[PDB]
């Protein structure tokens, strides 16, 4: 599986990908 | 049983390595996602 | 490298100005992003 004038903004995820791959 | 097993879980790797289309439903997800955002951003140059 | 009010021959805009690897072609004066806004300029100056 595969800053900008637009005022855009992609926040991060509460748990990481080692956070989820330890659950 | 436990061999089966072995075995069942070997074609798990063989088929996720082989192809793209394995993930489709998340891969679906990201894209449809990148194209509403790809879209928004793109309603920036319309004249109206 | 300071956020700037720049207007270079009109296009008023905002931002930080960095130095471009871009290789622009004697024609041109402006280049746009995916986007379609602005996002390198030539100086009418020195031509950088």
């Amino acid at each position: 599986v595969t800053q900008k004038f637009n005022g855009l903004t992609v926040l991060p995820p509460l748990l990481t990908d080692e956070m989820i791959a330890q659950y | 049983i436990a061999n089966q097993f072995n075995s069942a879980i070997g074609k798990i790797q063989d088929s996720l390595s082989s192809t793209a289309s394995a993930l489709g439903k998340l891969q679906d997800v990201v894209n449809q996602n990148a194209q509403a955002l790809n879209t928004l951003v793109k309603q920036l140059s319309s004249n109206f | 490298n300071k956020c700037v009010n720049f207007n270079f021959n009109g296009l008023t805009g905002t931002g930080v100005l960095t130095e471009s690897n871009k290789k622009f072609l004697p024609f041109q004066q402006f280049g746009r992003d995916i986007d379609d806004t602005t996002d390198a300029v030539r100086d009418p100056q020195t031509l950088e």
